[PDB]
DNA sequence: CCTGGAGACTAGGGAGTAATCCCCTTGGCGGTTAAAACGCGGGGGACAGCGCGTACGTGCGTTTAAGCGGTGCTAGAGCTGTCTACGACCA
DNA sequence: TGGTCGTAGACAGCTCTAGCACCGCTTAAACGCACGTACGCGCTGTCCCCCGCGTTTTAACCGCCAAGGGGATTACTCCCTAGTCTCCAGG
């Protein structure tokens, strides 16, 4: 169960954030404790992200994770990133960042120095980081929503949540 | 493996795109081209290639597609079509993923298979742009279209996209 | 969907054989239209392996398949395998394996004449087709009887194995 | 073909099979993880260093110990380097192959004492490609590492 | 005015081709048996239907923290010349 | 075990630029609190379609058995391609 990995002491996600999410997946509304088991769900995702990178990046003796890091990161996991460095129809149309950016470059420092490696991080590898945690986390949304229709029911429940991870 | 220019040569739907749309597309068709001929390198038990193994690759792809494309591919080839993409770079992209042996048929049939793959898509971004009217193919255009066709998400879906 | 796969004019597995089958999954019980979807299922992942192999056999300049051509198509799916050739609850232990063999022999032969290729098949790529289609049903069948049971229910439905099948793989 | 030694022919069969995929899967990872032109064994030390949990770090311990000291090492270094080098264009040393060849014993150990202690829970003292499958179900992370397989 | 690329050859090494004998498949015939298919209460899981409170959708105020730069800065990511040191290929 | 041979990845020194840390401001979203209700839960009372059982065809399978056919093997030829070359015309 993802209730476990979450812990107390690092930042914490805003509900708001929820709640979009499932807005976006195409969620009507949200249940009262959906917050924690996500939270959990994007935090052990980014932990494996981070700690892959860092598996690079204690290859080539640098301290500073540059696009090719994370490229390698992310391919090494087989996943075809395209990205590129250089009430629902309310938000169908946008496709910002959903997600406030201040929180996950606190969120890579913490569990950097958690692992043990104070090291700088550049504005691309953490674009990257945010659209494939934003990929990930809303295709395990839109298969637990599909599960919990199955159940003939119009709502989301942790227990959904959970097992929809599972299915995996 | 900047293809952008060769894009809008082959391009007569103007509508001018937006310059991350080039990029997307350029790291599109370059991974197509890296999984296929990784494909084309398994599944191979000589070591020179040949071309009708890369059009048998194709062959086997679902639907009417395939030969339409390999029809595409011997009317370039001899028929009466030429091409616009550089074989130079393509062969270096080529010998950068094996260690093998590659004749220039093998060179031509690709180029092919990227021109036609460059024209479905361009053509599947436009439609879906005057399906949604105005201009200036956004990179929206592009997912929800790639999602729309059902044979080229099952084949090729996956594929992380600027947001969803 | 998956029931428009199956059509009149082929053979087909046994209805026995699928009930084993759905058992062996640890299924209590099952709805008596369970066979279709599972026929129309195991029909397609065979038309895939067999279209694959038969490229395979084609690129060799070859007349008839060996283990060889199977195994580069099983590494082409992405999928492992370490095989060479060289009441309900008390079955699981058993190995012995449920489609009888010359039905599946049949269906490599009529699956080969549609494609327009006499072909003769050997046993150890036999061996291996089968091996390798019996992992993946049993895998979707235990994702479906999981997907049952989050349902509050205790049977399974046509509807159940569709649905499993909508997670597992992509649109269509 | 040696595991014997180490220590049913299919079993034998199956375990080399295993552990040459494992082996072939692990040289591929690290040919494309790398940036710089050759490998050397800190390649291999650091894909060690990402298996959770104690047996994660016996076995960088132990490849540790098999570089300063000798252990055993009865595996033919020869076959390791057909291994990689049909499936590699790059660069290697000999350090490297030294821990490929710990590590994958250490692997063959934990199979094989996994086996023996199915095989006791089931009441037999032989090996038979159900107890590997029993067994290779019943523990967590092996599971983790080879689901993808099938046998 | 560059530069990479349009010819040139050129040999070898793999690519293409022919023969062959036997192993391995392939088709067929037969015996029968294990299995596969056809009824049967029933009863138990499913489902139509009734009832609710409570978890939650929506609305309102408020903060406080997140974003947009603004700036000084430094550290540390690249760029560029050694060398010795560690594989490779040989006795 | 030793010769050498080579080339190449640490090593050091420079540099300039891009993250970094803090500042500050401002204002827009997160959250907490109220309210009123839709629905998942919960229960109930009937229902009909698998599910064990039983009996009753049949064709999978194995074993043999002949047979043949093309496949792994060997031997032969050749031409296609990388692969160096080269200098030179188009860009």
């Amino acid at each position: 169960h993802l209730a476990d990995h979450v812990s107390v002491g690092e930042t914490q996600i805003p509900k708001a954030s929820t709640q979009h999410l499932l807005r976006k997946a195409g969620s009507l509304s949200a249940a009262g404790d959906t917050e924690v088991p996500i939270r959990g769900f994007v935090h052990m995702k980014l932990h494996k992200l981070v700690q892959k990178s860092l598996l690079a990046m204690q290859l080539a003796k640098r301290k500073t994770i540059m696009k090719s890091d994370v490229k390698k990161a992310a391919e090494l996991m087989h996943l075809p990133v395209f990205a590129i460095p250089t009430e629902v129809r309310s938000q169908m149309k946008s496709t910002c960042l959903i997600i406030p950016k201040e929180r996950f470059r606190t969120m890579a420092k913490e569990i950097s120095k958690k692992e043990g490696h104070d090291v700088h991080i550049a504005e691309a590898a953490l674009d990257m980081l945010q659209v494939i945690v934003e990929s990930c986390t809303v295709r395990l949304l839109e298969k637990a929503l599909v599960i919990t229709y199955s159940g003939k029911r119009t709502r989301v429940t942790s227990k959904d949540i959970e097992t929809a991870f599972m299915l995996e | 493996g900047k293809y952008g220019l060769f894009i809008k040569r082959i391009s007569p739907k103007d509508a001018d795109i937006t310059k991350e749309s080039l990029e997307t597309v350029n790291n599109m068709l370059v991974f197509l081209a890296e999984k296929l001929t990784k494909q084309a390198n398994i599944i191979i038990d000589q070591k020179t290639l040949r071309h009708d193994a890369f059009l048998w690759l194709l062959t086997d792809i679902q639907g009417e597609l395939g030969k339409h494309s390999q029809d595409f591919a011997n009317s370039v080839l001899y028929g009466e079509k030429e091409l616009v993409f550089p074989t130079k770079r393509t062969e270096n992209l080529m010998r950068k993923n094996t260690c093998l042996r590659i004749s220039q048929s093998a060179v031509k049939t690709l180029t092919a298979i990227l021109e036609y793959f460059c024209g479905q898509i361009m053509e599947a971004s436009f439609s879906q742009a005057k399906k949604s009217k105005r201009k200036r193919i956004r990179p929206i255009d592009i997912e929800a279209a790639i999602s729309q066709d059902k044979e080229l998400h099952s084949m090729f879906g996956k594929g992380v996209i600027s947001g969803r």
